[PDB]
RNA sequence: CGCUACUACCGAUUGGAUGGUUUAGUGAGGCCCUCGGAUCGGCCCCGCCGGGGUGCCCUGGCGGAGCGCUGA
RNA sequence: UAAAGUUGCUGCAGUUAAAAAGCUCGUAGUUGGAUCUCUCUCGGCCGAAGCGUUUACUUUGAAAAAAUUAGAGUGUUCAAAGCAGGCCGCCUGGAUACCGCAGCUAGGAAUAAUGGAAUAGGACCGCGGUUCUAUUUUGUUG
RNA sequence: UACCUGGUUGAUCCUGCCAGUAGCAUAUGCUUGUCUCAAAGAUUAAGCCAUGCAUGUCUAAGUACGCACGGCCGGUACAGUGAAACUGCGAAUGGCUCAUUAAAUCAGUUAUGGUUCCUUUGGUCGCUCGUACUUGGAUAACUGUGGUAAUUCUAGAGCUAAUACAUGCCGACGGGCGCUGACCCCCUUCGCGGGGGGGAUGCGUGCAUUUAUCAGUGGUGACUCUAGAUAACCUCGGGCCGAUCGCACGCCGGCGGCGACGACCCAUUCGAACGUCUGCCCUAUCAACUUUCGAUGGUAGUCGCCGUGCCUACCAUGGUGACCACGGGUGACGGGGAAUCAGGGUUCGAUUCCGGAGAGGGAGCCUGAGAAACGGCUACCACAUCCAAGGAAGGCAGCAGGCGCGCAAAUU
């Protein structure tokens, strides 16, 4: 999978490609090292994080980002953006003059990394407020849950 | 609003200064200070509210600037100075000192210390950081910072301050059966030994606190201070030893001192 | 003047927000700091707080790493080649943040040649005018010379790299932000990135 | 903004039903007995004895 | 159908009055950039030079001129 | 505003008083039949660790401005108020409750949703393999 | 106090409204002896304003050659009181009002591991190997010549200060540490050669700044954090490394105690500014909206105190909606709260506390730590003052007060 597609260069800040390699240590290439840290809150970082070679700068695991608030569980509704996908929160919202609730939802743009893959329409996906991101964007998917019917 | 603040509603002002609502429309808006506005006394409230030596803000400053109010050992000539938890205040001309201990109500007491428990104080610690060539850093609750502590000395633990010269001569280290108080939220004021403390990352620390007479609280870990290592201060307590009484018993207590009186 | 606030653009929904105070001091913003290549010309700016940001008006020296070798050296800027963003930026030669700029070669040959002792960047003539000829042969204790043949072992340069110091100008990209700082510092291209940036500047042309 | 409290009661409330001749005979009752200036001082006691009442059986409801 | 009054509608009139949005053009004023250089200096040069060493220069204090060199 | 159960959640009406679509299908919405009685590792028997599918619900705990409201004390001469005051320098207050919803916290598991094996894309025991990898080796070096 | 009563009929029982009943707020009418609290130009006109006042400030400790007083002694540089003026600080708080504003404001809850912060408080301030027993030029006050019808307008001339403007050392200072490596020594090896030392001469050096690289003191749930090492950089529109004042006076020929100002940086306090989660009235005779001029997302940058379509270039075609989007209306600033109330509710909240906004309407700025400030400035629009007609000066939704509007509201 080629990682250049964009007019600049894309890597991670934190590693140094260019160290000087004597010929005897030439076995093909150097096995680039990758940048990845493990974020707290008890969550795992995903194998294809610690081995893939995607850039994403708002990766929680290999970008410069910082998990940090609010931790939110949602259900994917859209994946046509790039890099980031439309959750849906549904709720009960309680009317005491009647003493009975109204179902209510709304719709949040969330940040997908790469190493989620095979991510479908109707999973759940535990999502984590960050900076924001973008104009809409203030959270990011830190896990991934697969559908209660999945093959 | 365009810039900060410079006045205090008297309305607004923290209710444990008791202050009344006929006698003005302000309140004294403490300076700023080693302690927060809403957690600290301002020194013309404890010297005429408290203390009655004066009874106006003029009096107040014809005492303070003929030099006799010392915090902490020295001399302090604002009015408005925030004095706060555990400060000691003294009064040499005529002779007394006091140190700022939370009562069981959630209220500045006026504790009378000894002489030689004034020349101290105790402090917790809120972060240890390095810097400048690897000199370690502590940060205490009054805004004091000392280079070169002791390696022992954690966050969330309580040092005891020589206040002449201000080094640190011993430290308490924050852990289950140590005496501490409440200097903050519903428990104010209640000293208790530490019974466990639960972690939530990410979020707040709850500490479990079980007073003198069994009765058990909870706090937040920011809220908790460390009074002495296991079941002895280090430092003297108010007429009320840390334990709350409820309405009930107050009532009763209040009722027998009303018989017995006279 | 200038603004950077949010409540000038649309909701995401795609409905019109109706302003509820006037623009504040606090959102402003600047014009641009086009950064051009020739004799220094730097302005300061006073920001919020009452700090201090330079504003880089003209521009002609770095501070450039080479990071392979460890060496870190002021140069001089040359000329601008590639821009990521725009190429009417590299048409102005304008020194914004990643940049691709062509610098002097000359105080990394001058270190490359005292260091390793090895020519670097030089043509078959075999001139060596006096005072190089001492820098790159020289008379030498054995301890001395022992630690300069230790040195040659592991000196080889990439061919990239060499060609580029035969031509006696460098491809970097700058790290800085010349618009904000009044610096034009950076790192000498190799590797994979410098690969891929003079196989883009060869397409561009 | 001043330096002034607001708070204030009405101390008394009023029939709701103006002209009835039992109600008005048992005040009368009571003005006359006790030596009372106006109806007023009766609606300021009764008043009274219901805020009492409308206390007590809150209290009651509750557990003992 | 006839008598009196009121309300409302359609309103021919191509209604006006007020306000609010915009197309196009013009555009005060500030701010930034590139220039500009009225003036005011300093160094230098001399007529002028206080004295040190000794006529002898290392510094005062003037006037004149240099698109001299620079700064604001 | 109450009276107005004449806006009806509590709690109204629709044969004839005003009122059920001409009839059927049908997306969203609303509602939906029985059934199922915590341990393996770490540190000093406990403290720790998960995770039991997730909750809703219920109870507790924490955090939650003052004023106002409720309310404790206190003869403003009484009262509305106030936060004062009492004793022959002392003594004593300036309480307490309440604060939807959402968000934290820890118990309960009835009720109500939700899942766990039916191409075995099953659980547990041992096996064997495949690959990569962290350190044992080891006065030391090596 | 969980309440009803009159009215359709010749009469009856219903449905059903009209009317009665009580409270609460505004106005108004008649009436009014004492006393304690106490609202008060919100509603209509965020309409217009005469006049006066509402923000100034000195200690022992920045600058005193005003005899303006007063010396004590009279050459004791400067006694003291001290107007003025320069310097510094404040004027960004407070007060007023409710026009705008409909997920906006605001409230509760969280975040800044994404920023700024005058001041107070504590730390740091010989850590840097490079005229000082004290540097330079002005300017005000003051003295004198003035101009204009007119302003808190100012010009020319003559002096003179600094904690205003600048400039700039000594010292600690001996070195240490990186690099360099003329040379010298020891060792082994016949020897070569290898190994180990000492070293002259050169470059650099501390904390802040910018970049790159290396290793992994203390910390966090999580840093690309803190600290460390290395190569450099370090803006002429410059970063710190004291050319400052007062009071006591001393000791051994030099050392010194209290303070006050100032200062880079860190922390602290007071904040502020963006964000997270949930919550708002009516309306479908508003059903699709946004996207060609950013709408949603990606990459690189610009700008900004910072995170961000905040803006730009290039890409992708997204983003919201019957769970009511978008649009319209509101006699809509939002809360704490208020009236009424058996229980449930309905209505009110311009109004003294908190938050927001505005200063006739828009817009743009200076200074400052902090305004897009209006009892600051610059324009345009609408009003409007003085004028000698050339020009000058404006902003009561501050306190009083006037006009106007009104049913509706107090003392220059
Ligand atoms: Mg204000
Ligand atoms: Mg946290
Ligand atoms: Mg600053
Ligand atoms: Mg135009
Ligand atoms: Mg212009
Ligand atoms: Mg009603
Ligand atoms: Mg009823
Ligand atoms: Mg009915
Ligand atoms: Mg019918
Ligand atoms: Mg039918
Ligand atoms: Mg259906
Ligand atoms: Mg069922
Ligand atoms: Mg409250
Ligand atoms: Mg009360
Ligand atoms: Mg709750
Ligand atoms: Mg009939
Ligand atoms: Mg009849
Ligand atoms: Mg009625
Ligand atoms: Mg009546
Ligand atoms: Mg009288
Ligand atoms: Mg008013
Ligand atoms: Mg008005
Ligand atoms: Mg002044
Ligand atoms: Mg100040
Ligand atoms: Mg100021
Ligand atoms: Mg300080
Ligand atoms: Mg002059
Ligand atoms: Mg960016
Ligand atoms: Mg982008
Ligand atoms: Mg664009
Ligand atoms: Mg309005
Ligand atoms: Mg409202
Ligand atoms: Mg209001
Ligand atoms: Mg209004
Ligand atoms: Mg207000
Ligand atoms: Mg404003
Ligand atoms: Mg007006
Ligand atoms: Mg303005
Ligand atoms: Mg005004
Ligand atoms: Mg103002
Ligand atoms: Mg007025
Ligand atoms: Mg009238
Ligand atoms: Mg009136």
């Amino acid at each position: 999978a080629d990682i250049q597609t964009e007019r600049a260069y894309q890597k991670q800040p934190t590693i140094f490609q260019n160290k000087k390699r004597v010929l005897l240590g030439e076995t093909g290439k150097e096995k680039l090292p990758r940048y990845y840290k493990n974020i707290g809150l008890g969550f795992k970082t995903p194998k294809e994080a610690i081995e893939g070679t995607y850039i994403d700068k708002k990766c929680p695991f290999t970008g410069n980002v910082s998990i940090r608030g609010r931790i939110l569980s949602g259900v994917v509704t859209k994946m046509k953006m790039q890099r980031t996908i439309v959750i849906r929160r549904d709720y009960l919202h309680y009317i005491r003059k009647y003493n009975r609730f109204e179902k209510r939802h709304k719709n949040m743009s969330v940040h997908l990394s790469p190493c989620f893959r095979d991510v479908q329409i109707g999973d759940i996906v535990t999502v984590g407020e960050c900076r924001p991101l973008s104009k809409t964007v203030r959270f990011n998917v830190l896990k991934v849950t697969k559908a209660a019917g999945t093959k | 609003a365009r810039g900060p603040k410079k006045h205090l509603k008297r309305v607004a002002a923290p209710k444990h200064w008791m202050l009344d609502k006929l006698t003005g429309v302000f309140a004294p808006r403490p300076s700023t200070g080693p302690h927060k506005l809403r957690e600290c006394l301002p020194l013309i409230i404890f010297l005429r509210n408290r203390l009655k030596y004066a009874l106006t803000g003029d009096e107040v400053k014809k005492i303070c600037m003929q030099r006799f109010i010392k915090i902490d050992g020295k001399v302090r000539t604002d009015i408005t100075y925030p004095a706060g938890f555990m400060d000691v205040i003294s009064i040499d001309k005529t002779g007394e000192n006091f140190r700022l201990i939370y009562d069981t109500k959630g209220r500045f007491a006026v504790h009378r210390i000894t002489p030689e428990e004034a020349k101290y104080k105790l402090c917790k610690v809120r972060k240890i950081f390095v810097g400048t060539k690897g000199i370690p850093h502590l940060v205490t609750h009054d805004a004091r910072t000392i280079r070169y502590p002791d390696p022992l000395i954690k966050v969330n633990d309580t040092i005891q301050i020589d206040l002449e010269t201000g080094k640190i001569t011993d430290f308490i280290k924050f852990d289950t059966g140590n005496l501490c108080m409440v200097t903050g939220g519903a428990n104010l004021g209640r000293i208790g030994v530490i019974t466990n403390r639960e972690r939530h990352p990410g979020s707040f620390d709850v500490v479990h606190v079980k007073d003198a007479n069994g009765n058990s609280f909870a706090t937040r870990l920011s809220n908790i201070f460390v009074i002495g290592k296991g079941n002895k201060p280090w430092i003297s307590l108010p007429r009320g030893k840390g334990i709350r009484l409820t309405i009930a018993e107050e009532r009763d207590k209040r009722l027998a001192a009303k018989q017995s009186s006279g | 003047g200038i603004s950077r606030d949010n409540w000038h653009k649309r909701r995401k929904t795609g409905g019109k927000r109706k302003p509820y105070h006037k623009k504040r001091k606090y959102e402003l913003g600047r014009p641009a700091a086009n950064t051009k290549i020739g004799p220094r010309r730097i302005h300061t700016v006073r920001v919020r707080g009452g700090n201090k940001k330079y504003r880089a008006l003209r521009l002609d020296v770095g501070n450039f790493s080479w990071g392979s070798e460890c060496c870190t050296r002021k140069t001089r800027i040359i000329d601008v080649v590639y821009n990521a963003s725009n190429n009417e930026l590299v048409r102005t030669k304008t020194l914004v943040k990643n940049c691709i700029v062509l610098i002097d070669s000359t105080p990394y040959r001058q270190w490359y040649e005292s260091h390793y002792a090895l020519p670097l960047g030089r043509k078959k003539g075999a001139k060596l005018t006096p005072e190089e000829e001492e820098i790159l042969n020289k008379k030498r204790s054995k301890k001395i010379q022992k630690k300069y043949d230790e040195r040659k072992k592991n000196a080889k340069i990439s061919s990239l790299l060499e060609e580029q110091f035969q031509q006696g100008k460098l491809l970097a990209c700058i790290a800085s932000r010349p618009g904000q700082c009044g610096r034009a510092d950076g790192y000498v291209l190799e590797g994979k990135e410098l690969e891929f940036y003079l196989r883009k500047i060869k397409a561009r042309k | 903004p001043v330096a002034r409290s607001w708070v204030c009661r009405k101390t008394y409330v009023t029939p709701r039903r103006p002209f009835e001749k039992s109600r008005l005979d048992q005040e009368l009752k009571l003005i006359g007995e006790y030596g009372l200036r106006n109806k007023r001082e009766v609606w300021r006691v009764k008043f009274t004895l219901a805020k009492i009442r409308k206390a007590a059986r809150e209290l009651l409801t509750l557990d003992e």
